């Protein structure tokens, strides 16, 4: 049951290499994680934005896509990594 | 883009 | 356990 | 969102809500212009599916959202449904959104953009408070 209004939560990056350690060879290279420190990204937010404030501007990082089945607050969830993403982004958007 | 008209607040 | 969001 | 908090209403202008044709929220998605939204491929949208902007609470019947139509569904062709790596999908919509005060979008790194693990961010979303 969803909540009716908009929820937020500030949360850190982590690594790839890091975040192996919790999903092991799940997480690949347009994979990025971010969690594992109190709040979690829970079903529902699938495909919502993760942004990081860069040079004064709110920058799309990553889309949310999965992690663990019960949102535990101690574990990464997974984003898909936007800047290995963004070219096809700008081609996809230049053809149509 | 990335500027909200609205600041948020953390 | 993992899981889809 | 587990443990998160109630936003300030309209201080994410680019969240929006991606629901079905019965009126339920399925997945979140983030508008880059007025006619374009990215999203996640494992959301499976269709053009039947609406997208809904300018929203803070699902409950009201006073706000002023925008519900827009989906024209085209470009999901990434590298994305793989059994990994689910490139998770990635781009809506065209039908009518362009209407930026204003609560309505505008996010901002696209470069490919070289670097964003250190520590760095802090920030997510935002309707989903579940609780499991």
């Amino acid at each position: 049951n969803t909540p009716d209004r908009l929820q937020q939560a500030s949360l850190p990056l982590l690594s790839n290499t890091n975040c192996k350690k919790y999903w092991g060879t799940k997480i690949k290279d347009a994979m990025i994680c971010a969690g594992a420190s109190g709040v979690s990204s829970c079903m529902g937010d699938s495909g919502g934005p993760l942004v990081c404030k860069k040079n004064g501007a709110w920058t799309l990082v990553g889309i949310v896509s999965w992690g663990s089945s019960t949102c535990s607050t101690s574990t990464p969830g997974v984003y898909a990594r936007v800047t290995a993403l963004v070219n096809w982004v700008q081609q996809t958007l230049a053809a149509n | 883009c990335g500027v909200p008209a609205i600041q948020p607040v953390l | 356990t993992p899981g889809v969001y | 969102i587990v443990n998160g908090e109630e936003a300030v209403p309209g201080s994410w202008p680019w969240q929006v809500s991606l629901q079905d044709k019965t009126g339920f929220h399925f997945c979140g998605g983030s508008l880059i212009n007025e006619n374009w939204v990215v999203t996640a491929a494992h959301c499976g949208v269709t053009t039947s599916d609406v997208v809904v902007a300018g929203e803070f609470d699902q409950g009201s019947s006073s706000e002023k959202i925008q519900k827009l139509k989906i024209a085209k569904v470009f999901k990434n062709s590298k994305y793989n449904s059994l990994t689910i790596n490139n998770d990635i999908t781009l809506l065209k919509l039908s009518t362009a959104a209407s930026f204003s005060q609560t309505v505008s979008a996010v901002c696209l790194p470069s490919a070289s953009d670097d964003f250190a693990a520590g760095t802090t961010c920030v997510t935002t979303g309707w989903g579940l408070t609780r499991y």
